[PDB]
RNA sequence: CCGGAGCGAAAGCGUUUGCCAAGAACGUUUUCAUUAAUCAAGAACGAAAGUCGGAGGUUCGAAGACGAUCAGAUACCGUCGUAGUUCCGACCGUAAACGAUGCCGACCCGCGAUCCGGCGGCGUUUGACCCGCCGGGCAGCGUUGCGGGAAACCACGAGUCUCUGGGCUCCGGGGGGAGUAUGGUUGCAAAGCUGAAACUUAAAGGAAUUGACGGAAGGGCACCACCAGGAGUG
């Protein structure tokens, strides 16, 4: 690696390296639309929820705070947005 | 040995204080 | 008290001892081959010779 | 001059280890610096396994083993020919002898 | 002057019905001479006997202590006093590059027999495991050690002395712990290494005759 | 002890095979009754070879004779070294005493090794610089 | 079990369980918005030994007694054994307290493991295991080190210093006298910190090479050596 192109790196390296050591730093997180199996309202939930997220005006629990990404409850489908 | 030369100096200046404290 | 047992040398292992005067060999009895013991030997011994050990109990610790 | 990179022991990131006592001289030697030798040998040596087999009351009885953990200090391990001196470049070989 | 073995008369020690080989062996003691008798001198002897000498075909690394409780006509009956493994078995299981989980409980049976069971378990290396050391985190060790105490308490507190011995001749209490702790960390050599009988209830002839009966 | 077919009357042989001496102690199954006990020092008069394998061999042959007079036929071997805070390796009289019992017309069964080993030892004799010589 | 493994600012830290407070790393598209780095005189902690007042005192064991060994042996070895060794409260603030290597930050080789957190992937087993990636940490090998150095050796840099400058604290100036004298200061004491001079000396010392030597290891060879013997000699 004597003549390496530092201005135009492959997206595999930018996605692999640390979020702070990139060419331009970008978070590895995202937002998701968690859908409760019972109700139908869509609630935007952060990837690393860090908080016990429950549906407003309901009883079902959506996410559980973990070390990294939130562990969604069984059957709670989601989709990431951009 | 160097640790015993230090032990002798400790015992040497200890009796120096005895013969100096007795003269006051 | 044990009887004087005869033993035939089956293979010599080489010269041993402090001044190399002894020859540690493994013996083999003629009557009953159900016992094998190693014994030091002091003197010129050929292959297949027969020695007359008295104790026949203690080993030589190689 | 520094003779060994590991200072003759195995201590990385620590300040003090529990000192153990040697076997044949009873000298306080650190646990990591001591020259350990796990010897696993039968209670009955090969010179008497046949006599015990003939005197055994069972038909198939495997003789037990004697697990002895030996801790030798550097002074006694060299004297007992457990370890020896090696060449300046042959000291780096950490693989035990086969 | 006189030979001491002239007064020695032999008694036959016997094992309870929990074992197959009931005739255990012979023991000698001086005849009743003076104020001392021969019965009380025999009611304190402990016999460490391997399990293979009591059952038909079992393991030989498990020992059993049998204390004599009564002498009934030239043969003195024994009773369970404590279990222990062989030194060779204990030293052979303790290997390197693994962790050992020890646990001890103090549980009394349905009858007033206070026992102290000692459990020992080693982590098992996977078949496809390439990593040398098979260690368990401190929290995994606590859950395994907690599971040992939970099972040993349930298997002893809800049974009598006879049923516990029947659960000790085969190491069933060691097998279920190995199966229970499979979800935490696969164990290798779960055994009950020792069982101490701390407190013994008031000796009654009916309970002893029920065992040997 | 009249037994049918002349079965083996098992005993327990405690072999304290330490250094400087060797105890060949044969007891009953309970161990409380001593059948016969003879040491390596009882067969020699020089203190330097009380632990010699020859001294332990003579003791094993003497203790084997006393067992036959009383009815003992088989022996359960329980070898023991010094143990405890001191060394735990059996002395030179271990193999000699054990082999001499098997060669003296005795039966051996259930060999074991009961050496006192501490879960945490006390301070051993000799300073931290050890027995230097 | 127990590892060139973990944690802690060091000293140091290994049975189970409970309680109290604290901490690193990781995760974050949370918050404050320069609050930072290193730091004289100050301050906390600080192995072992030692001191003071109680409790305790199993082992070990300064001193001491005795038995050996020796020309002598108040040593080495052995048998007994005091203060100590353990705990509580209060002092001393010393170690080969060592990585003999201050702390913060930047750039700088490769490879395979290891501990912790996180992410992804294909199966096996009731989380465990297998294959990669990221951050942090204890280390290792190949570097025959792109470089450095008097070598030895150094990628926890001892690299980016004559092509000499990121910030800051402590600290060295030939070897002895000497960590001594005196003064100040601290301490119950032992002692700690601070600390010279007269005088004396041409070397002291570092790394490596060759040789010699070893009551160091391994491998070999002759009766000017020995074993077994023959002649003796004295
Ligand atoms: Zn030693």
């Amino acid at each position: 690696p004597l003549a390496k192109d530092l201005l135009h790196p492959t997206p595999e390296e930018e996605r692999r390296r640390h979020k702070k050591k990139r060419l331009v730093q970008s978070p590895n997180s995202y937002f998701m639309d968690v859908k409760c199996p019972g109700c139908y309202k869509i609630t935007t939930v952060f990837s690393h929820a860090q908080t016990v997220v429950l549906c407003v005006g309901c009883s079902t629990v959506l996410c559980q705070p973990t070390g990294g990404k939130a562990r969604l409850t069984e059957g709670c489908s989601f989709r990431r947005k951009q | 040995r160097a640790k015993w030369r230090k032990k002798r100096m400790r015992r040497l200046k200890r009796k120096r204080r005895k013969m100096r404290q007795r003269s006051k | 008290v044990q009887p004087i047992k005869l033993a035939r040398v089956t293979k010599v292992l080489g010269r041993t001892g402090s001044q190399g005067q002894c020859t540690q060999v493994r013996v083999e009895f003629m009557d009953d081959s159900n016992r094998s013991i190693i014994r030091n030997v002091k003197g010129p011994v050929r292959e297949g010779d027969v020695l007359t050990l008295l104790e026949s109990e203690r080993e030589a610790r190689r | 001059t520094k003779k060994r990179r590991n200072n003759g022991r195995a201590k990385k990131g620590r300040g003090h280890v529990q000192p153990i006592r040697c076997t044949n001289c009873a000298r306080c030697v650190p646990k990591d610096k001591a020259i350990k030798k796990f010897v696993i040998r039968n209670i009955v040596e090969a010179a008497a396994v046949r006599d015990i087999s003939e005197a055994s009351v069972f038909d198939s009885y495997v003789l037990p083993k004697l697990y002895v953990k030996l801790h030798y200090c550097v002074s006694c391990a060299i004297h007992s020919k457990v370890v020896r001196n090696r060449s300046r470049e042959a000291r780096k070989d950490r693989t035990p002898p086969p | 002057i006189v030979d001491p073995f002239s007064k020695k008369d032999w008694y036959d020690v016997k094992a309870p019905a929990m074992f197959n080989i009931r005739n255990l062996g012979k023991t000698l003691v001086t005849r009743t001479q003076g104020t001392r008798i021969a019965s009380d001198g025999l009611k304190g002897r402990v016999f460490e006997v391997s399990l293979a000498d009591l059952q038909n075909d079992e393991v030989a690394f498990r020992k059993f202590k049998l204390v004599t409780e009564d002498v009934q006509g030239k043969n003195c009956l024994t009773n369970f006093h404590g279990m222990d493994l062989t030194r060779d078995k204990m030293c052979s299981m303790v290997k390197k590059w693994q962790t050992m989980i020890e646990a001890h409980v103090d549980v009394k049976t349905t009858d007033g027999y206070l026992l102290r069971l000692f459990c020992v378990g080693f982590t098992k290396k996977r078949t496809n495991q390439i990593r040398k050391t098979s260690y368990a985190q401190h929290q995994q060790v606590r859950q395994i050690r907690k599971k040992m105490m939970e099972i040993m308490t349930r298997e002893v507190q809800t049974n009598d002395l006879k049923e516990v011995v029947n659960k000790l001749i085969p190491d069933s209490v060691g097998k279920d712990i190995e199966k229970a702790c499979q979800s935490i960390y696969p164990l290798h050599d779960v055994y009950v290494r020792k069982v101490k009988m701390l407190k013994k209830p008031k000796f009654e002839l009916g309970k002893l005759m029920e065992l040997h009966g | 002890p009249q037994v049918a077919e002349g079965e083996n009357v098992f005993g327990v042989c405690h072999i304290f095979a330490s250094f400087n001496d060797t105890f060949v102690h044969v007891t009953d199954l309970s161990g409380k009754e001593t059948i016969c006990r003879v040491t390596g020092g009882m067969k020699v008069k020089a203190d330097r070879d009380e632990s010699s394998p020859y001294a332990a061999m003579l003791a094993a042959q003497d203790v084997a004779q006393k067992c036959k007079e009383l009815g003992i036929t088989a022996l359960h071997i329980k070898l023991r070294a010094t143990g405890g805070n001191r060394t735990k390796t059996p002395g030179p009289g271990a193999q000699s005493a054990l082999r001499a019992l098997a060669r003296s017309g005795m039966k051996i069964g259930r060999i074991e090794d009961v050496t006192p080993i501490p879960s945490d030892s006390t301070r051993r004799k000799g300073g931290r610089r050890g027995r230097r010589l």
